[PDB]
């Protein structure tokens, strides 16, 4: 259901870094399953090849936090009009303070470590859901079926 | 047919794309996505050799008549021709501008036929290397291209579901008769056996263009999967299947008569001996492995 | 470009926003709607120095770059009440403890 | 329309009402004076938390470059649990 079509339409694409974060570009392949392509630094951005109806999101590279691209979860290519790319403009989100403490703290300790702090039980396990884009990729399935 | 398995060819540490056999039956031809190319024995399943060369994953393999040379066609964009004896790369066929993706020789085995992810059908000269005629075949990738009985003709298959005839000699397309996975010419010369995506084998009379016989009950969807005509002994049409058996009908009845049971992967490729009633047949990721099963009839 | 600011004095600490085009003045107004003493009452500070009413926040070197939502910039509430003036006194937040073992 | 957000040390903050209603804690303490007395959540927490307020309604619909929400190890922890405590 969440996952790119095999168009074989292509479609030129300009990954536009504009988050302070390394990104990493997700593409879903056929089966939608998530391919790992090479990292965009921060303040940079790259034209690259991609088709038509294909599906990506995109990451930090170094811990897996999700970014918003175009201001939403996902970017899909359409065609191009009037010899005109198309912008992937990949932003942070609005974290939740929670949320990104978690991150913080997350790189400040290691995970052998978490349960050293003293913190209710609940924030290790907060602590240990590492982010994953499996797990979002599952919530993200779920909303659409509400909407 | 009873065939039962007999040998088991372990060698590629990657997928294999092709097995062909030789035409003087002494041989069988792999490729592999591991990037290289191994010769085995076709009656006792030993290795005799390793080629290497391309600098991607290999997806066809074809032989000349004479059976002393081999065209590769890689993801590397090149088609290349081997001395099988030797090992040794006698050319480099560069043309295509994407994967190249399946080869054979002509009858006369001076010409090399090939198809490619660009869309397009390259006719090559096996003396020199010059790409001789590009037809502007499909718009979608080529799956499979196929010389006829006396090489005077070309089929060719597509992922824009189409199947052609070219006039070798021109490069005119003579006659145009769900994705095309694959498609070939019977040994008798009269008929074309093609698949489609729509988990379908078919068999065509060419020239009066009409299906005589519809093959159902494997799996395929997805991958290119090389289907053959066996009648060394019996007539069958044999095919590889994604749920990892290999299939034979009754050429003339259109029954299932066998599914051999060992793979543990898609089959992609399957070879019928050219004297013998032999089959090869080879698998994806998760096998690895080229498979010789031998039958009475 | 709009100016995000902790107005301080004493013990409590005004969140706000302004523009730099906006002026002192015009800031002591804002500081009006909330604290309820009139601008003649109030005296605001950058650091040390005694910001003058007609200069814009921006003039006083409140930017945008220095005056973020995520990290506001302080502006120091002294007031007057009649022939009385108070001198700035802006009292410190609470430390942190001393970072934890696992976190060097 | 402000509130007071007094800390554990006796620091009061005043920030706009719509940026404190971020957290549902705070909604629900406002409800259950418009102050809000926290009985271990400190000055420099409650500071920190306040800017998270500011940084929230700001750049949420934005559609600019949001930056980073700056947290120096020091204060990380405390301010985990006092966003998780409030809910934030």
């Amino acid at each position: 259901v969440l996952r790119s079509v095999n168009s074989r339409e292509p479609s030129q694409v300009i990954f536009c870094n504009r988050s302070p974060r390394v990104v990493l570009p997700v593409w879903l392949n056929f089966d939608g399953e998530p391919q790992p392509y090479p990292t965009l630094p921060p303040g940079t951005g790259r034209r690259i090849h991609s088709y038509r109806g294909h599906l990506w999101l995109f990451r930090d590279a170094g811990t897996h936090d999700g970014l918003l691209v175009n201001q939403t979860e996902l970017f899909v290519p359409s065609l191009n009009v009037d010899g005109q790319p198309i912008f992937a403009n990949i932003t942070l989100p609005v974290y939740t303070l929670k949320e990104r403490c978690l991150q913080v703290v997350r790189s400040l300790v290691k995970p052998e470590n978490y349960r050293r702090l003293d913190i209710v039980r609940s924030l290790y396990e907060d602590l240990e859901d590492h982010p994953n884009v499996q797990k979002d990729l599952e919530r993200l399935t779920q909303e659409r079926i509400a909407h | 047919p009873n065939y039962a398995l007999k040998f088991t060819l372990a060698g590629h540490t990657k997928a294999v794309s092709s097995v062909k056999f030789s035409p003087n039956g002494e041989w069988l031809a792999s490729s592999s996505a591991d990037k290289l190319i191994k010769i085995w024995g076709a009656y006792d399943g030993k290795f005799e050799k390793t080629i290497s060369g391309h600098k991607l994953g290999i997806s066809d393999v074809a032989w000349s008549s004479d059976s002393n040379l081999l065209v590769s066609a890689s993801d590397d964009k090149t088609l290349k021709i081997w001395d099988v004896s030797s090992g040794k790369c006698l050319k480099t066929l560069k043309g295509h501008s994407n994967y190249v993706f399946c080869c054979n020789f002509n009858p006369q085995s001076n010409l090399i036929v090939s198809g490619s992810f660009d869309e397009s059908v390259r006719i090559w000269d096996v003396k020199t290397g010059k790409c001789l005629k590009t037809l502007p075949a499909h718009s979608d990738p080529v799956s499979a291209v196929h010389f006829n009985r006396d090489g005077s003709l070309i089929v060719s298959s597509s992922y824009d579901g189409l199947c052609r005839i070219w006039d070798t000699a021109s490069g005119q397309c003579l006659k145009t008769l769900p994705p095309v996975s694959f498609v070939k010419f019977s040994p008798n010369g009269k008929y074309i056996l093609a698949a489609t995506l729509d988990n379908t084998l078919k068999l065509w009379d060419y020239s009066k263009g009409k299906c005589l016989k519809t093959y159902t009950g494997h799996k395929n969807e997805k991958y290119c999967i090389f289907a053959n005509f066996s009648v060394t002994g019996g007539k069958w049409i044999v095919s590889g299947s994604e749920d990892n058996l290999v299939y034979i009908w009754n050429l003339q009845t259109k029954e299932i008569v066998q599914k051999l049971q060992g793979h543990t992967d898609v089959v992609i490729s399957t070879a019928c001996h050219p004297t013998e009633n032999i089959i090869a047949s080879a698998a994806l990721e998760n096998d690895k492995t080229i498979k010789l099963w031998k039958s009475d009839c | 470009m709009d100016v995000f600011l902790m107005i301080r004095r004493h013990k409590t600490t005004i969140f706000t926003d302004a523009k730099e085009s906006s002026t002192v003045f015009e800031l002591k107004r804002i500081v009006e709607g909330i604290l309820k003493r009139p601008p003649d009452e109030q005296r605001l500070y950058k650091d040390d120095q005694l910001l003058d009413d007609g200069k814009t926040l921006g003039e006083c070197g409140f930017t945008s770059q220095t005056a973020r939502p995520q990290a506001p910039a302080t502006v120091g509430l002294a007031f007057r009440a009649d022939d009385t003036f108070e001198a700035l006194c802006i009292e410190p937040f609470s430390s942190p403890p001393e970072l934890p073992d696992v976190m060097k | 329309m402000y509130v007071k957000l007094i800390s554990s040390d006796g620091h009061e903050f005043i920030v706009k009402r719509e940026h404190a209603l971020t957290s549902g804690t705070i909604k629900a303490m406002l409800s259950g004076t418009n102050e809000v007395n926290f009985r271990e959540i400190p000055s420099h927490v409650l500071s920190k938390v306040c800017m998270y307020f500011t940084y929230k309604v700001r750049y949420t619909n934005s559609s600019t470059e949001i930056p980073e929400f700056p947290i120096a190890p020091e204060i990380a922890l405390e301010l985990l649990m006092a966003a998780n405590f409030l809910d934030c």
